[PDB]
Formats: C-alpha cells, structure tokens, sequence
C-alpha cells in the first residue's frame, strides 16, 4: 500500500518555474491515483511530459494534462478514452487540492486541476485524488501567467514529470 | 463561472 508522490517540473521558454510535488491518495481512489501516476512516469508511452497548463484562472485553479490536442479538448487515460468516477469521498477542501477535470459524469481522461482556493461546489462532480505537498509557490508562479478567461500568456510546459515515492 | 471541464468550457 502507499500513497504515491509525483512531481511536475514546469518551465516556460526553457526557463524553469520549479517543481510541484503531489501526493496521490491511492488509499481512497487507487484507480484514479494509478492513472495519474502512470501518466507521470510515461510507462504506457503517453503522458504528461511535454504538455501544458492550458487553462489558468487566477483565484481559482490551474488546469493541465491535454497531451493529445494541447488545448483542453483532449487527453486519454490508461484505461481507455475515459473512465468512471471512482468515488467522491475526498472533497475540494482548499488550496493545493488535485482533482480530475471532466466533461460530465464518468468522463475522466487525463486532464486535471490544482486548486488555489477551496472549490467545494465541485464536490460530488469531480474526483479529488490528491494534493500538493511542496511547490505551492510554483503553482502561484503559474497562476501569474493566467487570466479571467483562463488563457495563458505563454506556453507553461510540464518539461519533465515522474514519481518520487 | 468557475468550472473545470474538458471540451465544453463553461462560465
């Protein structure tokens, strides 16, 4: 058993923003945690490396993980195009929460978000599966390049990612 | 508004 740690090393224009370190709550949502873990290691031959934080809304969240269309419209999971909502046990309790983006019920793919506030109106609709344990300052740097529409000012790239533990 | 979706991006 164990709750994985993963990392995202984020850069823009080949200049580092820093590292974000996330705990995945495999104790509660092991299927969802495993998808994210594997997308970080790249062990299935696709995953987050090279993809961007495409939608960044200050005072809300940073969204990433579309490594197929590169704009919010895509992504895929290690289980197929989509997989069901595993459970809604974990809630959007505050800043640093890691949760799945979706296109409605049972449509988890690869896209995800990191909260910068509590987002409890998403409870019961988005599967929470972890949280940031180091690098919230990095997340705040990402946020500085976002906008109300969510458009970013530059390509914010997950240049490397993987599993720490 | 403040949603996190994949395709139909909403208010």
């Amino acid at each position: 058993s164990g709750n994985p740690l993963v990392y995202l090393d984020v850069d823009a224009n080949g200049k580092p923003l820093g590292r974000v370190v996330l705990e995945l709550k495999a104790d509660v949502v092991p299927k969802t945690a495993e998808n994210f873990r594997a997308l970080c290691t790249g062990e299935k031959g696709f995953g987050y490396k090279g993809s961007t934080f495409h939608r960044v809304i200050p005072s809300f969240m940073c969204q990433a993980g579309d490594f197929t269309n590169h704009n919010g419209t895509g992504g895929k999971s290690i289980y197929g195009s989509r997989f069901p909502d595993e459970n809604f046990t974990l809630k959007h309790v505050g800043p640093g929460v890691l949760s799945m983006a979706n296109a409605g019920p049972n449509t988890n793919g690869s896209q995800f978000f990191i909260c910068t506030i509590k987002t409890d109106w998403l409870d019961g609709k988005h599967v929470v599966f972890g949280h940031v344990i180091e690098g919230m300052d990095v997340v705040k740097k990402i946020e500085s390049f976002g906008s109300k529409s969510g458009r970013t000012s530059k390509k914010i790239v997950i240049t490397d990612c993987g599993q720490l533990s | 508004x403040l949603l996190v979706x994949a395709g139909l991006v909403l208010a």
